[PDB]
């Protein structure tokens, strides 16, 4: 099943093989047993050139999982400053919220990353 | 008729190296054992050679402080078997001291103290010197304690025991040891002198001018007073001349033999009459123990003059003191009040704080009074035991939980003891 | 009670070692080659306590040295007094635990555990009366808290009776921005609860916020942090390692400070904080209770001390040292329990720290503690929810159901200080 083998190398960062899983029809929008897609795992891993190509060939930027996490709440989770602005760039929803009632922000707080949460503000963060 | 003195943990036998200092001095023998001038053999042996040797151990279970003794002034005068110890303490833990660490040792400590017996034409009955606030002492004193009592089952016990003071205090715990310890001493000995820190310091803060007192400035005081008490079981006297007589002289009734002693005059040696220094003795501010016994009523007191003492005027000062009526005995009590006189001046220790007089007294009595003592180290215990704090290091070494409470009920029964009689 | 045997685990764990065995050798007179020179005998009457005695006249720590990657040790016996460890007593493996957890307590850990215990063995056997151990690591890495926290569990099991104490650096966002340090700290409290009776609590969020603040240090280096640390760990041993009576070994200083047994995580402020005129003794008592002194981000006036004790250290007057002791006492009744008589203790200790005529260090088992605890509690749950980066502990065999008992116990460490915050007598 290409849409699983793409969430895989998404979320292992296997560049070539997410290229060439797109070019032979892989679902960009496959979702995971709790609906996670190919653009949350590479969000939360780090692999920004996976995450810009996803977004490039039609990735829902505010696709939620079943917990309502977007990518761009698991960006500020992880602390990928790069992606947390590509996801702005495109219409990440900066003031998303969580079934557990947290946003980007504060997740980002939390965990002490304290650029994201400056760039956060600067696009409205409530 | 001999007593074999023994000596538990750091208080026990600090206490006892400032009493054989001056035991040693009263009866001319010099640290070597020699004597170069009968009574004073109830306290001491005499080898083949001309040693004179305490009939005394001293326990503890680390060596630092036996250490001293062993390498000391007074190296000379103890026999090595008579100075044991163990690696490891008790670490304020009253049941390190009586179970796990205690009961590794309690056999070897016997031993020695079989071997002392075993060397007695007649052996009387014990001494024992300890604090109540540590776990040694506390702990391995009263398993001791318990063990005497069914070795030698006809032979008088008397404390000397060390009540523990904030002012001197390196451990929270105190308050527990001091009850588990005063459990223990309410069923294992005839009498216990009570040596509370607290007075003791203030004593030699105030009376003598000591600005922060050492345990030497303490336990040399303690010394006189213990000389003092002692002195009829060590010289010809006629009161107190065997440790037999302090339970029928001072206890009425068995389990109420906790005693207020004191002293006077405490003076230092920088820079009093019969009738001042009987006044002095019936002062708080002389008191061995923290109370004040105007609000209480004797059971019993026995008053022992040592120097250049005229019976007439021990007579007449008491005489005086009955009419001012503030000293109250209780009514048609079975023990009261006595005196005795020993005519030697008490003895000037080199190096010490206390000034040589002509004259002293000490008193032994047994107060209502006292209580105070108890009732304070009782509320401080409660306050821990209510929220069981630290009460887990003492079951995680070998004691039920149910102890703590068998003793505090112990304590409680005391003072109800004390009001009733008042 | 005498001898401890010291074991340094991970990079922290032994940079932070270190700067320890240099700082007290100094004070021993203790030279790089293990000859003692110096004045006073209280620096040699219980130089056993963490020193062994060669043939030679010369003094060698007794230290082990553990590490999954050979590089801090390396570095470690380049350093100043590296030739003085004892060569067989290096551990290392050359794998490394990649801030993982499960790698130091299961699998790459496991395998060098033996080699391991064969050393800390052969030192604790040879002791005439062996106190315990002494713990240095990292809570946030993989060496020195997984594998740190296996060995406390198998020393824990040979030695049932002897004392397990720890030197254990809490991760913090600012010094460290490594998002998986929140599980491996809170597997290790969970361990720590349970296997160790004494935790010098050694907070990197406070130390970041002293260089900071206090220090104006832009950006604190690991040697900026690290200088705080060994003034913290040498004032905190000085009970141990010179003539005294309060808290005078490992044994009598947790029957002082921890009436219930899940709670013996201590704060440890101390005084004068320096960088790498003497202050006054009300200098000391005020600062030594100051939140901007403590080793530890949690505040304590947010708290009640359940126990403390004061050490302090130079030639200073036990009349004075009693007379502020009643002082701050007095101003800070807020922050005492009162159901625990008489329950903040002081000493003087004669050696002064180097440099310093005058310091103290205050030890206390504060129920303040908490918001420490709250604060890498929430930053795990943030991440726990998510499942960010779980299958790196479960690859490597262990039960996702662990992550859930270690914040569980944690949880309730959090909510038994709470509750003796509110006793009332
Ligand atoms: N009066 C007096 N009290 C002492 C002396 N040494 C210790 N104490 C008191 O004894 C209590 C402390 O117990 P220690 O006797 O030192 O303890 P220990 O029996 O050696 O038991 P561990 O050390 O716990 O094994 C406190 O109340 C101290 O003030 C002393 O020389 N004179
Ligand atoms: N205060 C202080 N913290 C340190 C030091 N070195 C590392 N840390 C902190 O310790 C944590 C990382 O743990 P390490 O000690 O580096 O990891 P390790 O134990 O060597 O484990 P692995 O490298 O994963 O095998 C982070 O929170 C760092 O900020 C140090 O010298 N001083
Ligand atoms: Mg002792
Ligand atoms: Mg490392």
């Amino acid at each position: 099943d290409l849409g699983k083998k793409l969430l895989e190398a998404a979320r292992a960062g296997q560049d070539d093989e997410v290229r060439i899983l797109m070019a032979n029809g892989a679902d960009v929008n496959a979702t995971d047993a709790s609906g996670l897609t190919p653009l949350h795992l590479a969000a939360t891993y780090g692999h920004l050139e996976i995450v810009e190509v996803l977004l490039k060939h039609g990735a829902d930027v505010n696709a939620i999982d079943i917990m309502g996490s977007t990518p761009l709440h698991l960006a500020a989770l992880i602390g990928h400053l790069e992606i947390v602005e590509v996801l702005l760039k495109h219409g990440a929803d900066v003031n998303a919220v969580d079934t557990w009632g947290d946003t980007p922000l504060h997740l980002a707080a939390i965990m002490g990353h304290l650029e994201i949460v400056e760039v956060l503000l600067k696009h409205g963060a409530d | 008729r001999e007593v074999i003195s023994i000596h538990v943990g750091q208080g026990g036998i600090q206490v006892g190296n400032a009493c054989w200092e001056l035991f040693c001095l009263e009866h001319g023998i010099q640290p070597d054992g020699q004597m170069p001038s009968d009574a004073f053999n109830t306290f001491f042996s005499e080898t083949g050679a001309g040693k004179h040797v305490p009939r005394a151990v001293f326990l503890d279970l680390e060596p630092t402080v036996i250490d001293e003794v062993r390498t000391g002034t007074y190296r000379q005068l103890f026999h090595p078997e008579q100075l044991i110890s163990g690696k490891e303490d008790a670490a304020n833990n009253f049941a390190r001291g009586h179970y796990t660490i205690g009961k590794e040792i309690v056999d070897l400590c016997l031993d020695r103290i079989r071997k002392l017996a075993d060397n007695c034409t007649g052996l009387q009955g014990f001494l024992v010197f300890n604090s109540v606030g540590g776990g040694t002492g506390s702990g391995l004193g009263s398993l001791l304690l318990e063990r005497l009592s069914v070795d030698y089952g006809k032979k008088s016990k008397l404390g000397f025991t060390i009540y523990p003071s904030p002012q001197v205090s390196t451990a929270v715990v105190e308050p527990y040891n001091s009850i588990l310890s005063t459990h223990s001493l309410l069923e294992h000995t005839d009498v216990a002198v009570m040596l509370d820190n607290e007075a003791i310091y203030d004593i030699c803060r105030r009376n003598l001018d000591i600005e922060r007192p050492t345990y030497t400035n303490l336990n040399r005081l303690i010394a006189q007073v213990i000389s003092s008490l002692t002195a009829s079981l060590r010289f010809d006297g006629a009161l107190n001349v065997d440790i037999t007589e302090f339970q029928t002289n001072l206890v009425p009734y068995p389990r109420i033999h906790f005693m207020l002693s004191s002293y006077a005059p405490i003076i230092s040696a920088e820079k009093l009459s019969v009738a001042e220094i009987t006044n002095s003795a019936f002062e708080p501010a002389n008191m061995m123990a923290k109370c004040d016994p105007r609000h209480g009523k004797y059971m019993a007191c026995s008053m022992m003059y040592r120097g250049d003492v005229v019976p007439k005027d021990v007579n007449a000062s008491i005489a005086t003191i009955k009419t001012k009526r503030t000293i109250q005995f209780v009514d048609w009590c079975p023990t009261g009040f006595k005196v005795g006189i020993n005519y030697q001046p008490p003895t000037v220790v080199p190096g010490g704080d206390l000034a040589k007089v002509m004259r002293a007294v000490c008193m032994i009595s047994n107060s209502t009074a006292i209580a105070e003592v108890f009732s304070r180290l009782d509320h401080k215990f409660d306050l821990m035991y209510a929220k069981r704090a630290f009460v887990h290091w003492y079951v995680g070494e070998g004691m039920e939980e149910g102890e703590f409470s068998e003793a505090r009920e112990d304590l409680a029964a005391l003072e109800k003891d004390y009001e009733e009689v008042g | 009670m005498r001898e401890i045997v010291h074991i340094q685990g991970g990079q922290c764990g032994n940079q932070i070692g270190a700067k320890f065995w240099e700082v007290i050798s100094d004070e021993h007179g203790i030279d790089p080659t293990g000859t003692y020179h110096g004045d006073s005998d209280l620096q040699l009457e219980r130089i056993n306590v963490y020193y062994n005695e060669a043939t030679g006249g010369r003094y060698v720590p007794r230290a082990i040295l553990m590490d999954l990657e050979p590089g801090t040790m390396d570095s470690v016996r380049a350093g100043p007094f590296g030739q003085l460890f004892r060569p067989d007593n290096f551990v290392f493996g050359q794998t490394g635990a990649g801030n993982n957890w499960a790698k130091g307590h299961y699998t790459e850990g496991a395998e060098l555990i033996d080699s391991v215990l064969d050393v800390v063995r052969k030192e604790a056997e040879g002791c005439d009366c062996l106190q315990g151990f002494q713990i240095t690591h990292s809570l946030g890495g993989g060496t020195g808290s997984g594998m740190g926290t296996l060995l406390i569990s198998k020393v824990r099991e040979e030695y049932p009776d002897r004392i397990m104490e720890t030197f254990s650096v809490v991760p913090s966002p600012k010094v460290s921005d490594t998002v998986v340090e929140p599980y491996n700290a809170t597997l290790s409290v969970h361990q720590l609860v349970e296997n160790a009776d004494e935790c010098m609590v050694i907070d990197n969020e406070a130390l970041y916020d002293i260089c900071f603040r206090t220090l104006k240090l832009t950006t604190p280096t690991y040697g900026d942090l690290n200088h705080l640390v060994s003034a913290a760990m040498s004032g905190v041993t000085c009970c141990l390692r010179f003539p005294g009576q309060l808290n005078s070994d490992l044994r009598k200083l947790a029957v002082n400070l921890i009436p219930f047994p899940r709670l013996h995580f201590f704060m440890i402020g101390f005084a004068p904080l320096t960088s790498r005129r003497a202050l006054t003794v009300p200098e000391l008592t005020q600062q030594m209770f100051d939140a901007k002194n403590m080793m530890c981000a949690a505040d304590p006036r947010h708290g009640r001390y359940l126990t403390a004790s004061a050490l302090f250290r130079g030639r200073m007057s036990t009349k004075e040292v009693d007379e502020q002791m009643l002082n701050v006492q007095n101003k800070n009744s807020s922050y005492f329990v009162e159901w625990i008589p008489n329950n903040i203790k002081s000493s003087i200790c004669d050696i002064p720290p180097k440099g310093l005529k005058m310091a103290v260090t205050f030890v206390g088992n504060s129920t303040a503690i908490q918001e420490m605890f709250k604060r890498v509690a929430e930053q795990f749950t943030a991440m726990f929810r998510r499942k960010a980066f779980l299958h790196w502990y479960t690859g490597e065999g262990m039960d996702e159901m662990e992550f859930t008992e270690a914040e569980s116990n944690m949880n309730d460490l959090v909510s038994e200080y709470q509750q003796y915050q509110d006793a009332t007598a």
